[PDB]
């Protein structure tokens, strides 16, 4: 276990440090966050589970459903974006400068 | 890099010059590292050549300020034999700051570096002798 | 927590699965339950300083 | 009114602030020592509360 | 206090209450009662400090600075109604209501007994100053002006206020008379000389020392008459009155933290003086003939002789009153010709004789005329400088020599000489400008007559 | 918008600031705190433009990343101490990390570069939101753990949050701008008030939200996006003239406004504290604010810039937009410092 | 800092140990300048909405004047307080530790020998 | 000197250094990648002065 | 107009520093004050010095 979750910290650290360092896809950087994401959910349960934490079991589901939802958002924003630009390139967002 | 920074202040003024002087230096070419870092990442350059050249160019320049700071705060302290005096290192501080203005090929910018990395050395020396905490623990 | 309408009204939203050694379904007590009690038993009523 | 209201009230402002003056660092040591070590009513930071421990038995004898 | 305070705060509902053709005349009249009523902290029949509250207080050296005040509000009132004829009713009660609230921030100022309290006054009287010049200033650099002396000023008061907020921590009142009782000598180490510094620039900002001096000509050309008269004559002696009040807490460092400002102090009211001699705008001659003045000041509260001390005082109240009344000559000049050139009107002695006379008057208590109170102050700021060091008495010889000199050059080129014949928009006089002439020097020849009331703390 | 989504949607923007500061769990405050930010996302995006598409955007994925930050300082602390609450001993990483995250969600300086960006595209009221609403919630999770945090990385962060927000203050001409660096400056006092004293850091957020609250309210009055826009402000509203003087002052933290109230009991405290080198710098970078909100103040208010010719139409017309809670809030927000030991606790 | 003190009813305005405080007197300053914020407040919402300064809205500034009046009477209350009880806490520590707030002896102004620093 | 250097020396010259590093602090781009990278440099350097403290 | 305008406002625009200006404003700001510092100084410490062998007499002196 604590080399598995060491494991998991780092996949976290490496979703973290992509999503920090954009590319020319949203897509991608949304598919960085829900790496985060997953990998919350893993070391949640994992720890739970280890815990026998039977009254906090409820969290991973919870966390779930909350980042869905805020993925969701996000998804939708994306869209907004490829409608008005025909891409969703991160570097035609740049007008608000000035 | 803890043990260096205060193996700086494990020795008194005017004695281990080069010693000093390489510390400062050192902590020149970190400060002048994390600059460039932000200038490249804030200010993309137009290719990695010319990136790697800007950051080159400001840890250059951060290090010769470093070196020229605590080379003129030794060489003046055991020259003028008082070590615990904000004064060496207002000189210092002001050496630097011609250092910057050679760098930047402007003498007003030679000027603003003497007068206030002076007035920030002599405070900061105050500082290490009498005490001043720069981030102090909570206390009342 | 910043502000208390759950100890004023004295409901319990969130306060009763705050650890593992809380209220558990079907009494399956969590790992370290007797060590988390005892610590909290400790440190109840000392303030955080204190506690430690 | 004359100079002795003058110089008694002069006496008694002077007694007001010393209070205070004295108050003062007296709250700034109270406080230095409570945040060092609390052990009185303020700087009590929070801990986690007992009457949330299940105490029934359960199903595992060793707990 | 609290009787002088008031009526002044009153002041305000019945400007802002007055018929349009009844508040000059209502607010003028009542607040020259205001002045008679600050009359009374005059009766000073014993040693003791009139101590009215634990908030307010009157002393021999803060009361002079009341009364003045109180005096120059309704003269203010009168030299702004002249340029202010062709404004809003609404503009004018506001500008009426800017200086009325000068005037009780300046009283509650010099009366506080506590220094952060003082500090609070201090720029809350910044505020109505910094508004009045930006807003009824009439070059476009008034802007400009503003703006220089508010950061000249806010940083001078930021280390004061660090400074007063470690005095406090430290000694844990901030009362004067506990500070005063309680005074704990310094160490002569590095944080005692920077706390030292902390709390002396923002005084000598606002006095203002040489080299951060150049707030004030601008602020001056470009400030309105009630503006000049506000600076040069209450906010100069108001930074003096600090450091009057804060110097007792800084022994004995400050007999070699003197030295510099002391040196500065000297050179600088030569080389205003110098400029006053080459100066060719009016109010810039006189805005640096103050600052020459209050590097006068500055000489003798930081040589903390207590004949110096005396003469600061004297040279206070003296140089408010003549600067004031300088200011109005210049103003009624302006008012006539619509500008500021020193040269451009010449034989102004022809068609105004009394007005060249108040000018004459107003000169020659400039140029230190005995027995007049300037005088007093600078012979007593001499003699003091003298027993400090012997070689003082050349720089203050070169002072009184181009001192004298650009005063008659005030004189001659302003009065004296033929007629400007082409100025044919020249109206005679305005009874209410020659009483303002009046009004500004009456008061010096009663100080005059009775000097004893100016005297100050130390005797 | 309908009014039942408005309800909907207004009412999670207010429960999510609400579930955090009710809430003692680590997960309650982090789910109040994407209520917040999901329920305010579709109000960014009501107006439908590119500039509100791409504030919306950034808004998003920096309050994204920082709450998946956020989870993973839960999440450990979850596993080092088997409590959903950083009681006394949680790891030192597991803290900066959560005050790394907070400060990115609040838009303090390093993390500030989204905030003015953000801030401008959207409308007022929803700048006003922002600035105002959306700041409670974190700093509710920051003024719970105050013995716990480090107060090395707060000073740092506090005072570069100064320095950047009163440079940027006086760069730009935006109103929105402007307001976000103030914001950001303002936030860096709170922050720095923070580790020692969290009442007064609740002092200086009160200060500053019943100040920005009518800064907002003139904006939307004429929808003067720009200093030219509020300069000619005499010709449309000249009765607001002196307000807006005594606000900015009073933002400036000029005495005698009771805006010095909040930046004197900081220095003070922190005096108290011993930090007089951070302080003086603090200082210095608060005159820098007030020298922007003085060329604001000349720009608006002391000085009349030349106006248009439908502005006639425009005061030929009638209005009863301005709200009755903009007075009271704007002498709230100037004359109350006689009662600084009142406002203090 | 004073939120984890013993008997700390949560979110409870004006406790009642707080009615062992006299209240204040009702004509002081910090009231008397509520009722002036609160008719300025009136006063300046008539100007903003372009109405007669004082000859309108009158019900609108009794009503500012009374509201500002009655908060700041509790809160006042409230403050008085809570400062009264940080008085009391602060007054039952120092009696509760002796021994870190010692009563110093003070010498008089004839043992001491503070150095005399001439100005001349 | 006063229409001169003094003015070179306190004021202009305090105008132009915090001219000069607002121009300098606020040339932004407006890249959220630019952004999101100065913003791993932050989280990068914080670690940094967490293992240097302690 | 213009005469004015060039003796008080124009200076500054048209103000470039050379090395001759900056030692003319060196010298004309800093070697009076370091004279004037320098005589000061000498005569305040022969004189503090005369007094504390007490070797100069205020026979009089009594008001300083
Ligand atoms: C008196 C002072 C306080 C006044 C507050 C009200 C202000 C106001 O509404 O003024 C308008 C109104 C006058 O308007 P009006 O002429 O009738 O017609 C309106 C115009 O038509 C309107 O025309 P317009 O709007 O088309 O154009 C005008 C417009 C055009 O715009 C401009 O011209 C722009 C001007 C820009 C420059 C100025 C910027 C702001 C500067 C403010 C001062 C700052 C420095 C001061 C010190 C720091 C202060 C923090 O605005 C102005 O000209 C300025 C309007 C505001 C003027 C009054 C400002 C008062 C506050 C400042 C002074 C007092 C406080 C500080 C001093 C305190 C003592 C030291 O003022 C009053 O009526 C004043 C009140 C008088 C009656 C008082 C009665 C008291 C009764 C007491 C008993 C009953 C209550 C008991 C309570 C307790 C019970 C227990
Ligand atoms: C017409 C208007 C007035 C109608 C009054 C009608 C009611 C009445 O007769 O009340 C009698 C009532 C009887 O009170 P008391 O029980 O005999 O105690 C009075 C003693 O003098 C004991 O009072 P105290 O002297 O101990 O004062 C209590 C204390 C606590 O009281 C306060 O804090 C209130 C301060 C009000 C001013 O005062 C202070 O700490 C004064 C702080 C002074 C520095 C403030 C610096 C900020 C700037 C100036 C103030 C803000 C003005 C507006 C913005 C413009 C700024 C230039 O007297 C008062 O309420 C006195 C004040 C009345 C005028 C208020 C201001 C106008
Ligand atoms: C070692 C190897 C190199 C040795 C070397 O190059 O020596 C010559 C070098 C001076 O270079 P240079 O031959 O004048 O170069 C002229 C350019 O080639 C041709 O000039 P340019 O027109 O191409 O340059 C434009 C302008 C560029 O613009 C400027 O330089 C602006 C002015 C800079 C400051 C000037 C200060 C002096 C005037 C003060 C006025 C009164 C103020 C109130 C009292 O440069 C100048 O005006 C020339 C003078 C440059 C002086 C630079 C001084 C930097 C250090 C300042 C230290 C602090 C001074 C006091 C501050 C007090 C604050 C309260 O150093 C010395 O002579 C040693 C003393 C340096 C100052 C200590
Ligand atoms: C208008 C003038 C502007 C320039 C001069 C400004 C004042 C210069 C002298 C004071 C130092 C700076 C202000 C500090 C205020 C508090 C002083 C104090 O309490 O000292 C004792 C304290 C020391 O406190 P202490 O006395 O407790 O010392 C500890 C002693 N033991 C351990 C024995 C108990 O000194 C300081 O803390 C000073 C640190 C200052 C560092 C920051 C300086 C920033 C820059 C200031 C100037 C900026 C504006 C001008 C820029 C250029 C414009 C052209
Ligand atoms: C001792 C004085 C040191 C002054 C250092 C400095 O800032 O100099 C500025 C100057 C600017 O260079 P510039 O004006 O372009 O002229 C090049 C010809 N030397 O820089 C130089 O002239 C740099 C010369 C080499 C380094 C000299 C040290
Ligand atoms: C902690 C450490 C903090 C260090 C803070 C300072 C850092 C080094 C200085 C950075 C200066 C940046 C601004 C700048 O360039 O200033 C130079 C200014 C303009 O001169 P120019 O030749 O145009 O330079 C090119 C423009 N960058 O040059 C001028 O305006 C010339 C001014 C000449 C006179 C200066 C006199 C001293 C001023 C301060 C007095 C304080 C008392
Ligand atoms: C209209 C307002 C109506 C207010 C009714 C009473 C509200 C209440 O319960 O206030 C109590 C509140 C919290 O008090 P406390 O128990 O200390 O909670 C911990 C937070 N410090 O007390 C406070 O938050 C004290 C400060 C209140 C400030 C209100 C004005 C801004
Ligand atoms: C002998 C004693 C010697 C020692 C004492 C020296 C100090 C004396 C007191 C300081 C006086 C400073 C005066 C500053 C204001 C004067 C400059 C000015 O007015 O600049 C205006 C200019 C903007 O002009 P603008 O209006 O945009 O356009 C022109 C016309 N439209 O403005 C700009 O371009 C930028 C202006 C920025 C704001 C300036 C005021 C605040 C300065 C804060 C300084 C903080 C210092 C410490 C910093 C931290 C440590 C490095
Ligand atoms: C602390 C600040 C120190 C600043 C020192 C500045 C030194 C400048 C030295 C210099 O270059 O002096 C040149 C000056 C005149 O030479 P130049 O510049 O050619 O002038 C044209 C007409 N004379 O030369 C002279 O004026 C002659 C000086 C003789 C000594």
């Amino acid at each position: 276990m604590p080399s598995t979750f060491f494991n998991l910290t780092m996949a976290f650290s490496l979703s973290l440090l992509g999503t920090l360092m954009f590319r020319s896809h949203l897509m991608s950087t949304l598919l960085c966050l829900e790496g985060m994401v997953l990998s919350l959910f893993i070391m949640t349960s994992v720890t739970s589970l280890n815990s026998n934490s039977m009254s906090s079991m409820p969290i991973p589901i919870t966390i779930l459903v909350f980042a869905a939802c805020e993925a969701a958002v996000g998804l939708a924003l994306l869209v907004k974006v490829s409608n008005t630009y025909g891409t969703d390139y991160v570097q035609n967002l740049n007008l608000l400068q000035c | 890099v803890k043990r260096f920074f205060e193996s700086y202040h494990e020795v008194p003024d005017g004695t281990q010059c080069h010693r000093k002087t390489y510390i400062t230096t050192a902590l020149g070419g970190i400060c002048g590292i994390i600059g460039s870092a932000y200038s490249v990442s804030l200010n993309p350059a137009d290719s990695t050549l010319e990136a790697v050249a800007r950051v080159g160019r400001y840890t250059f320049t951060a290090a010769a300020i470093g070196a020229m700071f605590g080379l003129t705060t030794c060489v003046s302290a055991q020259v003028r034999e008082k070590p615990d005096d904000p004064l060496n290192y207002f000189i210092g501080g002001c050496a630097g700051g011609l250092t910057l203005g050679a760098r930047t090929h402007s003498y007003g910018t030679a000027a603003m570096g003497c007068v206030y990395m002076g007035t920030a050395a002599a405070l900061f020396k105050i500082g290490k002798l009498e005490g001043w905490e720069l981030f102090p623990t909570p206390k009342v | 927590p910043f502000l208390d309408i759950q100890k004023k009204l004295g409901i319990s939203l969130d306060r009763h699965f705050m650890f593992l050694s809380a209220e558990q379904p079907y009494k399956n007590a969590a790992r370290c339950h007797a060590f988390e009690k005892e610590w909290i038993e400790c440190a109840h009523g000392i303030g955080g300083t204190r506690a430690k | 009114d004359g100079p002795e209201k003058n110089y008694e009230k002069t006496l008694a402002i002077l007694q007001i602030e010393s209070e205070k003056a004295e108050l003062r660092l007296k709250e700034q040591e109270v406080r230095r020592l409570m945040r060092a070590r609390g052990d009185g009513p303020w700087y009590q930071f929070p801990t986690p509360e007992k009457e949330f421990i299940d105490h029934s038995p359960k199903a595992t004898p060793d707990n | 206090m609290l009787k002088i305070i008031l009526p002044s705060l009153m002041l305000l509902p019945l400007t802002w209450l007055s018929s349009p053709k009844k508040t000059w005349t209502n607010v003028t009249s009542y607040s020259f009662l205001i002045s008679l009523t600050s009359l009374t902290l005059l009766w000073q029949t014993d040693e003791n400090y009139k101590n009215f509250s634990n908030m307010f207080s009157s002393d021999p050296l803060s009361t002079p600075l009341i009364i003045l005040t109180a005096w120059l509000l309704p003269l203010m009132l009168m030299a702004s109604q002249n340029h202010l004829k062709k404004d809003n009713n609404v503009l004018q009660k506001l500008y009426i209501s800017m200086l009325i609230s000068l005037q009780i921030l300046l009283i509650m100022t010099f009366s506080a007994t506590e220094l952060i309290m003082f500090y609070i006054l201090f720029e809350a009287t910044l505020i109505p100053t910094l508004i009045i010049i930006t807003r009824w200033g009439n070059q476009t650099e008034r802007l400009n002006a503003g703006i220089y002396f508010l950061f000249y000023t806010l940083i001078g008061s930021i280390p004061l206020l660090i400074a007063l907020i470690l005095i406090q921590n430290h000694v844990g009142t901030l009362n004067l008379m506990i500070l005063s009782f309680t005074t704990h000598t310094l160490d002569a180490s590095w944080s005692n000389n920077l706390l030292w510094l902390a709390c002396m620039m923002a005084f000598l900002i606002k006095m203002p020392l040489y080299g951060v001096h150049l707030w004030l000509p601008k602020a001056h050309v470009e400030a309105p008459i009630a503006g000049s008269m506000i600076l040069a004559a209450i906010l100069l002696k108001l930074g003096s009155y600090g450091m009057i009040r804060i110097s007792i807490i800084l022994d004995p460092l400050t007999k070699y933290m003197a030295y510099p400002f002391i040196l500065l102090s000297l050179w600088g009211m030569i080389m205003t003086s110098s400029i006053c001699l080459r100066q060719t705008d009016l109010k810039s001659l006189i805005a640096y003939s103050s600052v020459s003045h209050m590097a006068l000041v500055i000489a003798s509260i930081m040589i903390q002789t207590p004949w110096s001390f005396m003469g600061a005082t004297m040279l206070m109240i003296a140089h408010g009153l003549t600067s004031s009344l300088l200011f109005c000559l210049a103003n009624s000049n302006y008012e006539r010709i619509h500008s500021r050139t020193m040269i451009m009107a010449r034989g102004l002695q022809m068609v105004f004789p009394l007005m060249a006379t108040w000018w004459l008057m107003a000169s020659l208590a400039n140029l230190a005329l005995p027995p007049s109170i300037n005088l007093m102050g600078e012979l007593f700021i001499t003699m003091s400088l003298f027993s400090w060091s012997n070689f003082t008495i050349i720089l203050m010889g070169i002072n009184i020599i181009i001192t004298g000199m650009y005063s008659m050059y005030m004189i001659i080129t302003t009065q004296r000489g033929k007629l400007t014949n082409h100025m044919i928009n020249l109206q005679p006089s305005h009874t209410r400008e020659l009483t303002l002439m009046a009004l500004h020097m009456i008061p010096l020849i009663l100080l005059t007559t009775s000097p004893k009331l100016i005297t100050g703390l130390t005797m | 918008m309908n009014p039942i989504t408005l309800a909907i949607i207004y009412f999670t923007i207010f429960l999510g600031p609400v579930i955090t500061m009710s809430s003692t769990n680590l997960m309650l405050m982090w789910v109040g705190l994407e209520f917040s930010l999901l329920a305010i996302i579709p109000m960014l995006i009501n107006k439908k433009n590119p500039r509100s598409t791409e504030a919306a955007t950034k808004y998003f994925v920096t309050q994204a990343t920082a709450s998946m930050i956020i989870l993973l300082a839960i999440v450990l602390n979850y596993k080092q101490l088997g409590t959903w609450m950083f009681q006394q001993q949680t790891n030192g990483l597991i803290l900066n990390m959560t005050l790394m995250a907070l400060s990115m969600k609040l838009g303090l300086a390093p993390f500030h570069f989204w905030l003015p960006e953000v801030t401008q595209g959207i409308p007022l009221h929803m700048g006003l939101i922002l600035l105002t609403w959306q700041k409670i919630a974190p700093l509710s999770i920051l003024i719970q753990i105050y013995p716990l945090l480090n107060s090395t990385i707060i000073l740092m962060l506090a005072i570069t949050s100064i320095f950047m927000g009163a440079w940027g203050g006086l760069n730009q001409t935006q109103m929105r701008k402007i307001m976000a660096y103030s914001s950001i400056a303002h936030m860096g006092w709170m922050l720095a008030i923070l580790p020692y004293n969290p009442s007064l850091t609740l002092l200086n957020l009160m200060i500053y939200i019943i100040l920005t609250a009518p800064m907002f309210m003139a904006l939307m009055l004429n929808n003067s996006m720009t200093i030219n826009s509020i300069s000619l402000l005499w010709n449309k509203t000249p009765a607001m003239l002196t307000m807006i003087s005594l606000m900015l002052l009073s933002l400036g933290g000029l005495p005698p406004l009771t805006g010095f109230l909040p930046k004197w009991i900081i220095i003070t405290e922190l005096m108290k504290n011993n930090c007089l080198i951070m302080a003086t710098l603090m200082a210095m970078m608060a005159l820098l604010n007030l020298f922007f909100y003085t060329r604001l103040i000349y720009s608006t208010s002391l000085t009349m810039f030349p106006t248009n010719n439908n502005s006639k139409m425009m005061t030929h017309q009638t209005k009863t937009k301005p709200n009755l809670m903009f007075s009271t809030l704007a002498i709230m927000s100037t004359m109350t410092l006689p009662l600084a030991p009142q406002l203090i606790t | 800092m004073m939120n984890g003190r013993p008997g700390h009813e949560p979110l409870k305005f004006l406790p009642d140990e707080a009615r062992s405080l006299p209240p204040p007197k009702l004509n002081d300053p910090r009231l008397v300048y509520m009722g002036l914020l609160g008719y300025c407040t009136g006063l300046m919402d008539n100007m903003l909405r372009m109405r007669p300064v004082m000859r309108a809205g009158l019900h609108r500034q009794l009503l500012f004047v009374t509201s500002f009046v009655f908060a700041g009477y509790f809160y006042l209350k409230r403050q008085n307080y809570l400062y009264a009880v940080k008085d009391h806490d602060m007054f039952g520590y120092i009696k509760l530790h002796p021994e870190d707030f010692p009563e110093k002896e003070k010498k008089t102004y004839a043992e001491i020998l503070e150095p005399f620093h001439p100005v001349r | 000197l006063d229409l001169i250097w003094l003015e070179k020396t306190i004021p202009k010259s305090t105008s132009t250094l915090h001219t000069n590093m607002t121009t300098l602090t606020t040339n932004q781009k407006g890249l959220i990648k630019l952004y999101f990278m100065s913003f791993l440099i932050n989280i990068i350097l914080i670690i940094i002065l967490y293992s240097i403290n302690l | 107009i213009r005469w004015t305008y060039a003796r008080s406002a124009n200076i500054y625009p048209n103000f470039r520093p050379t090395p001759k200006n900056s030692l003319l404003g060196a010298v004309a700001g800093f070697g009076p004050l370091i004279f004037w510092y320098y005589v000061f100084k000498t005569d305040r410490d022969r004189k503090e010095r005369l007094i504390q062998e007490g070797k100069l007499d205020r026979k009089f002196n009594i008001s300083y």
